[PDB]
């Protein structure tokens, strides 16, 4: 059932990729190299916090949630795959290049306070 | 201003005190043992105070509120919506995703969004939703 | 303030006013402003359990297991520290706390802490069993035993066989330690019956012992279609529950032979 | 047992095996007397017919009995 | 308006058989605290502050050195209006 | 005989000049339903200990001594069984709990204001009070689930 | 402390090694160490890693939060090609 | 451009730089300490975030899909409401026609506003007609907001015992039911979505009748100013060669029998947007108009009041008988819809800020004290509260005696394990402690030969001999 949600995926891309526009055949391109370098796709991880947030929501958030997304395809997702995905623990270095990239020296110095705490915490 | 919005070591007077209230915040809701105190008269009375006091401020609002008394397909667009939807619930909700309601509260407001791993002090996981772009 | 409390009841704001007395108790001086000092509060617990009686202490402990149990299975040790360090309402104690990193990290989760309130239930359904069902099963079994017998009212409460027949045991007996009377023996042989003859041995101190899986060295009932036909049709003849009013124990025609088998020579 | 004896009789059908467990079991689970005798004879015309009888129809016997046992105990101490 | 004799009697007859020094046997509706009761002058004081938390009206000074039995006792606080 | 049904067995207790608090088998407690319970009785011991207690001496509690026997290994294998059923909480097996008065008294106190005035019994309903600010009454009082009405795509009728 | 699903030993053998083991566990326990179980015989136990191709997310690790601890011996790469992903069972080493 | 998915990494920390401006200045504003410059800084951010909304309305109209869908939605809607007022218009003109030919001077009047209305590119009738219908809402709701002000001295609170949303669709089922005489859920839904833009009046109709308790369809006029509005408002080869739109065959029929369970779901969201509308209009009109109730003179209370006790009397009664220029005004037009846009932004992150104050103060309003409990009088059982309750005391004996009505007892408060019951006796202050000064007459004659001989007590300081250290408390006025 994922490989046709696969197939149905993919033949989107194969259209824009022989469609002829300069647009639609850059974001194929990019498609197909996140796919090639073995990089995931941002929507498996929306769909992921999504049935997170729709398991952990009241009634009302419940049926909202569903009734937005009812016509939308969503793949059929098993709740290991959301506890895989939500238990792994996250990297330090990403996080680090992201505040010095969004940040400025503002992030050296929140970076070195947390160095800070760090060492403190080790001692 | 416009220039202090991009990134990249510009606005540093108001991004240092963003990383600042990140992080007391976090040291308040973990590391501060006098928080978890159950409600009585005195927090339940003067926190409906502090209610009322924050709904009698009201914005100042600019200039922009003052007012006095063959179409292109762009231009005839605007008058017919501005005369035919006076409400539109499509429209309000997408601001909610500009604003980002409940940006700093929802994140400790959340069940079981905290994982018991990243509960120290040292620990960075409120820069989770940072994204550089 | 208005909006919140419009319309209650008096026993709702006399609920109220004990919970939110009960919540400004603090242990300091007398005279600094606190009404009561932590030592005070240990001397209170220690004479109001000396005047407990064993149904005091029962209900003391029946309490503990009720309410305050869930929480202790539930909540760290310090967590339990905190609790104490907020008992003793000292500033030197709390603040020497208060540096270690290791007391304010690990201290309990709400999400973990809400399962308290489901194991409370749970105890609490266990009590509800015990001492609501308890009074209902007990009338129930003692005008007409033969009209309620235990497995049917195990079938049609649903609850257990072995816990009705306890629930009857127990409220027995519980009836007679509570009236300063010496309990009937006889009903636990006669609920448990074949179980006291199963089980009930006399044990030695410095040897461990065994449990027969059979009384008999036989052959199976499977191996032949007639020893099958011989075992349904005696299955057909036989009791499920046999008890003091069935046709086997209908020869105890008067009550002084009753008390003579049921009492200190059924083993015999 | 009329729509039964209308099956074997009448109409010269020859009654499968689930049909045959339903009458084992249905004298079997009421707790009037002489339901395994009858049980028993509808066991002895599975053996004489060629139906089989599997030792999950045995084991079911057993069990179906002991479990019926208390609505045998309830019609006898109801006399 | 004014309390009838007879639950005054009742009201102060309880509140004397639960002093610790006397008995609760020995107490009669005629009465006197120190001859009969044997009680300390200390506690004829002690007597009537306990009518004036039964009883929640103020007596004054004169008039509680005027009762010294439980006669006088229950026809004071019956001549006094303003008990409820 | 009668008296297997309850109709049956309220007309006898009745007669009996008993009213039975338990009418139907919906208000029957159902022990079977218990899934801590069981699992708490099964490898450590028993958590109550003094339910069947005829005289004061048929109680199961730890030592006083300590060691292995004391009070803090039974309540830290206790919170240890606790602590895998709440794991079983996170993954989705099982339904989310109520708010306790123990997680209550330790949330942050802007939370426990929100709960009092809102009256959530689980904390889905807080998430439906903050997520959802217009489907409250004018006390904060929180709506009931039908009073809400999503909006239907049309993509549906596809 | 134990665990009586993952924590016990499946052979008879005496190693004496109890004490290390308790050493270990005091030299490996944090913060957050003191809550969870100790196994005596951890440093004989190999548990599988049952992930060894999936997804690979930037932002995130490729360890997990609840992970049982290695021992100072045990490397990934002990399983092999063929086995790898494969046992759903933890295995216990015995020296003969 | 700011609001398109590609800055939005630098809209969220615009979004963070207004919160901290709004944060301050709400801050200053609830002290009142030189709020000004908080001020020029939301002005200057105002401007700025103005400009970036100007930029990215067309943006957002060449790149969002939620405007265009929205866009769409309008247009269509527009379109409906033209062809209804275009059909209107046309049955009225054609019975106009047949009553009289000499119709020269109305053809000129109908081709000019024809002329007008495709030059506007609009329908002028139909947005007229909703703009009196519009005036004549709010004039009925400011009629019955200063009605329910007046009368009874209340508001608008939104309770538990309120028209609810499945009663809602029921009566206007019943009421569509009532005015086409045979309906299904289609027609119903494809009404209300044609209308798409009516303020509906009878929830709120329904609210203040049942406050007031008089009729309110026939009493008031705005109420038939309403009636009169809503009434006045309500080949093959060709085909063939015409192309089909592959985009409508992904598409059911309307009238499919599939369908029936999504046209219900819709009928509730269209009935519960419409009770959405009254709540927030009807709020908006109790919170700019209902502060003055509470500030209003004497005199309009008080003859309202007494308004209100006639009423009462009627109902009385009533049961007794009973019983060059034109990019001008359309850069005006853009110019006040960007800054609408951006008003409406300011708003929310207005509100945003509010509701961060709110829990950011909300978690240091725990650490303060608690109240001081007033010194009330002492606790006493008096003797006539034990006589008084002598026979409940006897019925909760008799209840602790049966196991089935233990629990049932009318006064049964609990200490950690016992449950109190009725006291026998009066429970005085003044009578006890009789033993406890014997004993402290013997406990100081021991103490004054222990000061006389020079004894020490056990060492109150935690030694090995106790280790809890248990000290008397020192008293100054036992000093000696």
């Amino acid at each position: 059932e994922r490989l046709a949600w696969l197939r149905d995926v993919w033949a989107q891309i194969d259209a824009d990729y022989r469609s002829g526009d300069s647009a639609r055949q850059e974001t194929a391109a990019q498609e197909i190299s996140a796919a090639l370098r073995g990089e995931p796709n941002d929507y498996m991880r929306w769909v992921y916090e999504t049935k997170r947030e729709l398991r952990f929501a009241g009634p009302v958030g419940r049926r909202a949630i569903q009734e937005e997304l009812q016509a939308a395809e969503l793949p059929e997702v098993l709740d290991e795959e959301v506890n895989r995905y939500h238990d792994l623990k996250l990297n330090m270095m990403e996080i680090e290049r992201e505040v010095k990239a969004k940040y400025g020296v503002a992030g050296q110095q929140h970076w070195a306070e947390l160095q800070a705490a760090k060492d403190e915490e080790y001692i | 201003c416009f220039s202090s919005w991009n990134d990249g070591s510009e606005g540093y007077e108001w991004k240092s005190r963003a990383l600042s209230e990140k992080r007391s915040l976090a040291l308040e809701f973990l590391g501060n043992v006098n928080k978890r105190v159950s409600i009585h008269d005195a927090i339940r009375l003067k926190a409906d105070i502090n209610k009322k006091a924050i709904s009698n401020v009201s914005c100042p609002s600019f200039f922009s509120g003052i007012e006095g008394a063959h179409l292109s397909p762009s231009d005839a667009s605007l008058l017919k919506e501005e005369f035919l939807c006076d409400y539109d619930p499509s429209d309000t909700k997408r601001m909610a995703k500009w604003v980002n309601l409940r940006s700093e509260t929802s994140d400790y407001q959340s069940y079981g969004a905290i994982p018991e791993g990243e509960r120290s002090l040292w620990s960075a996981w409120y820069l989770r939703n940072i994204k550089a772009g | 303030a208005s909006g919140k409390d419009n319309t209650m009841s008096d026993d709702d704001v006399i609920r109220n006013i004990i919970k939110e007395r009960w919540k400004t108790l603090e242990f300091g001086d007398r005279n600094a402003g606190y009404p009561c000092t932590f030592g005070d509060y240990i001397q209170f617990l220690n004479e109001w359990f000396k005047s407990l009686d064993e149904e005091g202490m029962q209900r003391l402990r029946e309490h503990f297991d009720r309410r305050i149990r869930p929480l202790l299975a539930v909540m760290s040790p310090v967590d339990i520290l905190w609790l104490e360090a907020l008992t003793q309402n000292s500033p030197h104690n709390k603040e020497q706390l208060q540096r270690k990193i290791a007391f304010q990290t690990s201290l309990g989760t709400p999400e973990f802490f809400d399962m308290s309130k489901r194991l409370r239930y749970e105890i609490n359904e266990d009590y509800k069993v015990r001492d609501e069902l308890g009074p209902e099963l007990f009338a129930l079994w003692s005008k007409a035993p033969e009209r309620w017998p235990p497995e049917r009212l195990s079938k049609m409460y649903g609850l257990d066989f072995t816990l009705v027949r306890k629930i009857l045991v127990w409220h027995h007996f519980k009836a007679c330690y509570d009236a300063c009377v010496e309990p009937d023996w006889s009903l636990p042989k006669r609920l448990f019956a074949l179980e006291w003859i199963r089980d009930v041995r006399a044990r030695k101190h410095g040897l461990f012992y065994g449990k027969m899986r059979f009384a008999e060295q036989k052959i199976t009932f499977y191996s032949d279609r007639f020893l099958f036909r011989d075992l349904v049709n005696r299955r057909e003849a036989s009791y499920a529950n046999v008890w003091e009013m069935d046709d086997p124990y209908r020869f105890l025609q008067t009550e002084q032979d009753y008390e003579d088998y049921w009492g200190d020579n059924y083993d015999v | 047992e009329k729509l039964f004896q209308e099956m074997i009789l009448k109409k010269d059908l020859s009654p499968s095996r689930r049909t045959y467990h339903c009458m084992i079991f249905m004298h079997l689970s009421s707790g009037e007397e002489g339901g395994t005798a009858r049980a028993l004879r509808y066991l002895e015309a599975m053996e004489r017919a060629g139906i089989q009888v599997r030792p999950s129809l045995l084991k079911k016997i057993v069990r179906v009995n002991n479990a019926a046992g208390y609505k045998r105990d309830m019609k006898r101490r109801a006399r | 308006y004014l309390l009838n004799k007879d639950d005054v009697l009742t009201r102060v007859l309880e509140v004397v058989k639960n002093f610790e020094k006397v008995d609760a046997s020995k107490v009669t509706p005629q009465s006197h605290f120190v001859n009969d009761l044997g009680l300390n002058s200390l506690d004829v004081v002690e007597v009537v502050f306990a009518i004036e938390q039964e009883f929640i009206l103020d007596i004054p000074d004169h008039d509680a050195e005027k009762i010294q039995s439980i006669t006088d006792a229950v026809e004071y606080i019956s001549q006094n209006p303003m008990a409820k | 005989p009668k008296g297997e049904t309850f109709e049956e067995k309220n007309e006898a207790l009745r007669m009996m000049g008993i009213t039975s608090s338990f009418q139907t088998k919906d208000l029957v407690p159902q022990p079977d339903r218990q899934k801590l319970l069981p699992l708490i009785r099964r490898e450590e011991g028993e958590i109550a200990g003094s339910l069947w207690a005829m005289d004061g001496g048929e109680l199961s509690y730890p030592k006083d001594g300590g060691g292995p026997q004391g009070w803090g290994v039974r309540l830290w294998r206790e919170r240890q069984l606790v602590k895998r059923e709440y794991q079983k909480v996170l993954d989705g097996y099982r339904p989310v709990p109520q708010l306790s008065t123990l997680g209550n008294s330790v949330r942050t106190a802007g939370d426990q204001l929100d709960i009092e005035r809102s009256g959530a019994q689980t904390p889905g309903e807080l998430s439906d009070y903050r997520n959802f600010p217009d489907n409250r009454f004018d006390g904060g009082q929180l709506k009931p689930e039908s009073e809400a009405a999503p909006a239907v795509p049309f993509s549906a009728e596809l | 402390f134990v665990d009586l699903e993952t924590g016990t030993s499946l052979y008879f053998r005496d190693t004496r090694d109890s004490a290390e083991a308790i050493a270990h566990a005091a030299d490996s326990k944090g913060i957050k160490g003191m809550d969870n179980a100790i196994d005596l015989y951890n440093e004989y136990r190999i548990v599988p890693d049952l992930y060894p191709e999936g997804f690979q997310w930037k932002h995130k690790l490729n360890t997990e939060y609840n992970q049982w601890r290695s021992n100072t011996w045990l490397t990934p790469d002990l399983i092999p090609k063929e086995h790898r992903g494969r046992f759903l069972c933890n295995f216990q080493l015995n020296i003969v | 451009s700011l609001f398109d998915p590609e800055n939005v990494h630098r809209l969220e920390n615009a979004m963070t730089h207004v919160k901290q401006v709004f944060a301050d200045y709400v801050h200053k504003k609830r002290e009142g300490v030189s709020t000004e410059a908080e001020r020029r800084m939301l002005a200057n951010l105002t401007a700025e975030l103005n400009l970036e909304t100007q930029k990215h309305l067309a943006n957002m109209f060449k790149y969002a899909e939620m405007r265009l869908r929205q866009v769409k939605l309008e247009e269509r809607h527009h379109q409906l409401a033209e062809i209804e007022r275009l059909r209107r218009m046309a049955q009225q003109r054609g019975g106009v026609k047949g009553r009289k030919g000499g119709s020269r001077k109305m053809s000129r009047m109908e081709r000019l506003k024809r002329v007008i209305n495709r030059a506007v590119g609009l329908d002028i009738a139909v947005a007229e007609t909703v703009l009196t219908e519009m005036q004549a809402q709010e004039e009925f709701l400011q009629f019955c907001e200063v009605f329910a002000r007046l009368t009874l001295g209340s508001g608008f609170k939104h309770t538990g015992k309120d028209e609810n949303l499945s009663a809602y669709i029921e009566s206007l089922r019943k009421l569509y039911s009532m005015d086409a005489a045979t309906l299904s859920t289609l027609d119903v839904v494809q009404y209300y979505s044609s209308k798409e833009g009516a303020h509906p009046v009878d929830w709120a109709k329904r609210w203040y009748e049942r406050a007031l308790l008089l009729p309110l369809q026939s009493t008031p006029e705005y109420q038939k100013l309403l009636q009169i509005q809503q009434r006045d408002e309500s080949v093959a080869r060709i085909k063939t060669q015409k192309v089909v739109n592959l985009v409508e065959k992904m598409f059911m029929d309307p009238k499919d029998k599939r369908l029936e369970s999504l046209h219900e779901k819709r009928l509730r969201y269209l009935a519960h947007m419409q009770m959405e509308r009254q709540i927030r209009c009807v709020r908006e009109n109790a919170k700019l108009f209902d502060g003055v109730e509470n500030m209003p003179e004497a005199a309009q209370c008080r003859e309202l009041y007494e308004k209100i006790m006639e009423k009462k009397t009627a109902q009385c009664n009533m049961t007794s008988p009973p019983e060059r220029s034109i990019a001008e005004e359309l850069r005006a037009l853009h110019q006040q819809r960007k800054e609408k846009m951006t008003m409406r932004i300011l708003g929310i992150i207005e509100n945003d800020v509010k509701t961060e104050m709110e829990w950011l103060q909300n978690m240091e309003e725990a650490e303060r004290p608690p109240l001081l409990p007033i010194p009330e009088n002492m606790s006493y059982v008096s003797a006539a509260d034990v006589q008084a309750w002598r026979e409940l005391r006897e019925d909760d004996e008799r209840k602790a005696a049966n196991p089935f009505e233990r629990r049932r007892r009318t006064f049964q408060p609990e200490l950690l394990g016992q449950a109190w019951s009725v006291p026998n006796k009066p429970l005085l202050f003044w009578g006890t402690g009789v033993s406890a000064v014997q004993q402290a007459l013997r406990h100081v004659a021991e103490d004054a030969e222990r000061k006389r001989q020079g004894l020490l007590l056990a060492p109150p300081y935690p030694c090995a001999e106790n280790p809890w250290g248990w000290r008397l408390a020192k008293d100054i006025l036992d000093d000696n």
